[PDB]
């Protein structure tokens, strides 16, 4: 699957919705074909790989044991309740799979709020005991770079990988282990509606003339002021982001946001 | 003689989510099958007690492949519970984002999830690109030249000679495989278009973000309507229209001709993978409270009796747990649903999946593009009839051919083509409505303390329903019954095989170590296990 010239990436899927995998397919300049043919060697990825079953398992083993080394990208939270039973691949628990593979990686990137912080299946009452990668695997010394969001901006994944390949090290990380080059500002301080916020000009409802005129969404629940992400700067799909579509930020790059930021339409 | 014994495929790749397929084969043909979904998250448990307005944000994270669809179903569900009738423009914008979702989803499914079951990418290296270009130009109005395809070949050649096959590592076609039929030139055309589709899908998804903020996981729906006042502007509408036009051209000029050239080469696949019963909910309403106002209409068919389409009665759905990892054995209507996990391991107490087993009047029902297409055809839908007839004529087969893995794959293309054209009709109506001076996109509403609601979406994989019981203004019960749950859930308490299980009986398996024929049928249903289990 790999040896030579392109760096090997092993992409794992735990308890996930595949929205983070889909976000990578939206990669733009570079696009995902350049990424898979030129930049990287994508040596395991259940969504798009040709092999299945035993053949897929063999591809994974050969990638993880390569003397050339591999980078792991991990999507989804790790279910830990009932000894990891709620999530299995090839009849192995995801906790076991990640326990055995991730300490062998040269570097681990937790991609998406589920992998970074536990995510949607970790929201109360967390029936499957879902945990983010670094929480789950603390005891094994795993320290994944956390690229948060639900899903994250794929600009932030490619940027982190490129940095890593260039500099042979993680970029500066915040106290949640997120790169400060992407997560160093609140989405609010970057928001075009900030002048309205400053003037106390809030939309009182989505049907209101104030919402039509683009007034601030804080009274309608916007979590921009407490959320770190680069959404207003980079935007998504080269064209838009939640509050330019008229909807409040729901805080999706923050830990525990399903419980901390709810009800989503209140502040 | 041939192989007898078990085959297990775990993981089934090139699907969403975590699926284990188990089959018993006898003399090279499958005689028994189990569909085992091996991840549970429990979103229905997590929703209990929360604000109904929050449900769509959680349930959208059921799945990021069929992104938006669950936000739409929960919003339709709470809209219904609250009794709000959203403005015409919110219906148009919601419908336009959903049409864009279908085009993105089906294009990615055929190329990036299904086609490696049928295309030997490495054989493309041996192709004659001049011959290949002539074939490509004969099947499409788009002209392709030898140099066009040589560029692809040169790129693939450098990739393969590095020894780092990446996503093609251990592919079932490596070295050759008796169930792979395509000649090198057709493998090269498909491989070129796979690569092309990786960039085209960026545009198809961007179309959703023009109105819907971002893809994946849109953020423009609210109870009562949508939030995106910018979607009214001529600039955003023009941006959407340009991406839609380019996406439609790809469907018409690249995907459907490839689908037809591959189906022609694999016409033996009309003989495997059939099913008996079909359910569909209809989609693209004019009236949010009348399913029969939808461009595709709901319906139910038993035992392929399409002369007797039955009305869809939402009260005849029950979700079984006897062969699932939940407590007990009692089937439940989703307004009385229960989600009480209880794991017994594979086949412990005859249970083998985290999916429930939905049954309609006690029967297992296929849903998805083949149900939507066949039921619409049988209701006299003129656009569906015109393109399925053209497809049947091109392939030289009769309508019976549609009850198969090949037919299901073709139906996915038919509905893509039909929806790609209908998005233009919807866009024009939306434009017309704005031009009449209707600029309203959200209506006011009030939360009742007690209510029941349901929202119905026909998603790219079929009939999706979200069901809420509101108690004290909070979520008392919230149940998702999702298309892959119908199609890929396990047996019920009458031990009836689900559509995927039944469809697998009779599958030939040339090489038990590389059981591509099982993947062909399983992938034809476009499984989504995060969807099915939630
Ligand atoms: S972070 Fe969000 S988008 Fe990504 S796998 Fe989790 S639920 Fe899906
Ligand atoms: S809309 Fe949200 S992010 Fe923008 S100024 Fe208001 S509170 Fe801040
Ligand atoms: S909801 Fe998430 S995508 Fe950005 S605008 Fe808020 S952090
Ligand atoms: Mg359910």
């Amino acid at each position: 699957l790999m040896g030579p010239r392109r760096p090997s990436v092993v992409y794992l899927h735990n308890a996930e919705c595949t929205g983070c995998s889909e976000s990578v397919l939206r990669a733009f300049e570079p696009y995902i074909d350049t990424l898979i043919l030129d930049t990287l060697s994508l040596d395991y990825h259940e969504t798009i790989m040709a092999a299945a079953g035993d053949a897929a398992e063999a591809a994974l083993e050969q990638a993880v044991n390569s003397p050339h080394g591999f980078i792991a990208v991990v999507e989804g939270g790790i279910p830990t309740a009932a000894n990891g039973i709620y999530g299995k691949v090839a009849n192995h628990t995801m906790l076991d799979i990640c326990s055995r593979i991730l300490p062998k990686a040269q570097a681990v990137i937790a991609y998406g709020t589920c992998a970074t912080f536990g995510g949607v299946q970790a929201a109360k009452p967390n029936p499957t005991g879902a945990k983010g990668v670094n929480d789950a695997l603390k005891h094994l010394g795993v320290k994944a770079i956390n690229i948060a969001g639900c899903p994250p901006n794929p600009y932030n994944l490619v940027g982190t990988i490129v940095y890593y390949l260039k500099n042979k090290a993680a970029p500066e990380l915040d106290s949640l282990n997120r790169p400060t080059m992407f997560f160093g500002q609140t989405v609010h301080e970057q928001c075009p509606r900030l002048p309205h916020f400053d003037a106390g000009e809030f939309a009182p409802s989505f049907e209101s003339e104030e919402a039509r005129k683009g007034w601030c969404l804080y009274e309608l629940g916007c979590k921009g002021p407490v959320t770190m992400n680069n959404c207003p700067k980079i935007k998504f799909n080269q064209t838009n982001w939640p509050v330019d579509a008229g909807h409040p930020c729901i805080g999706c790059s923050e830990p525990d946001f399903w419980d901390a930021m709810t009800p989503f339409y209140q502040n | 003689s041939s192989y007898s014994g078990p085959i297990v495929v775990d993981p089934v790749t090139r699907i969403e989510g975590h699926l284990r397929i188990e089959v018993e084969v006898e003399n090279g043909k499958v005689k028994n099958a189990y569909s085992s979904s091996t991840l549970f998250r429990g979103l229905e448990i997590i929703l209990k007690g929360r604000d109904p307005r929050d449900a769509q944000h959680f349930t959208q994270r059921t799945c990021g492949v069929c992104t938006y669809t669950h936000a739409l179903a929960s919003t339709r569900c709470v809209d219904n519970a609250v009794g709000v009738h959203i403005p015409k423009n919110a219906t148009y914008i919601r419908n336009l984002v959903l049409g864009a979702q279908y085009l993105h989803d089906h294009i990615v499914h055929f190329y990036h999830l299904h086609a490696l079951d049928f295309v030997d990418v490495t054989a493309a290296l041996k192709a004659d690109p001049a011959k290949a270009a002539k074939v490509a130009s004969s099947i499409s109005p788009r002209k392709t030249t030898a140099a066009d395809l040589k560029a692809v070949q040169d790129k693939l050649k450098t990739f393969v000679e590095t020894g780092q096959l990446g996503p093609f590592t251990n592919a079932y076609f490596l070295g050759g495989h008796p169930a792979y039929y395509l000649d090198p030139e057709t493998n090269l055309i498909a491989t070129a278009h796979y690569l092309e589709a990786l960039r085209l899908q960026v545009k198809a998804a961007r179309a959703m973000a023009v109105f819907g903020a971002k893809n994946p996981h849109t953020q423009f729906t609210v109870v009562g309507g949508v939030t995106c006042y910018d979607a009214l502007t001529p600039q955003r509408i023009a941006e959407f229209e340009a991406l839609w036009k380019e996406t439609k051209a790809f469907v018409d000029e690249v995907y459907i001709p490839d689908l037809l050239v591959v189906a022609a080469a694999y016409k033996d696949w009309t003989q495997y993978g059939g099913t008996d019963n079909f359910i569909t909910f209809g989609e693209f309403p004019k009236d949010e409270y009348d399913l029969n106002s939808r461009f595709f209409k709901p319906g139910v068919v038993f035992k392929r009796d399409f002369k007797n389409i039955k009305p869809f009665d939402k009260m005849q759905i029950e979700e079984h747990v006897r062969h699932s990892w939940y407590e007990g054995a009692e089937a439940r209507h989703p307004w009385k649903g229960q989600t009480q996990p209880k794991y017994t391991d594979l086949h412990g107490d005859d249970r083998y999946s985290w999916m429930k087993a939905p049954r309609y009047m006690g029967e297992p029902m296929e849903t998805g593009p083949l149900a939507q297409v066949l039921i619409a055809y049988s209701q006299g839908h003129p656009k569906v009839k015109a393109v399925t007839d053209a497809v049947l004529a091109k392939l030289g087969v009769g309508p019976e051919a549609l009850f198969s893995t090949l037919g299901r794959t073709a139906a996915r293309g038919i509905e893509t083509a039909v929806i790609a054209e209908y998005v233009g009709v919807m866009l024009q109506e939306y434009k017309d409505n704005i031009a009449k001076g209707d600029n309203v996109i959200c209506a006011p509403w009030e939360m009742p303390k007690q209510a029941e609601g349901v929202g119905f979406v026909n998603a790219p994989r079929g009939g999706l329903s979200h069901w809420i019981r509101i108690e004290d203004g909070k979520i008392g019960n919230f149940q998702l019954v999702v298309p892959s749950t119908w199609t890929l859930g396990p047996r019920c308490d009458k031990n009836k095989l689900s559509p995927v299980e039944a469809s697998l009986i009779g599958t030939p398996v040339a090489d038990a170590k590389r059981p591509v024929e099982i993947l062909r049928t399983v992938h034809s249903f476009d499984p989504c296990i995060a969807c099915g289990v939630h």
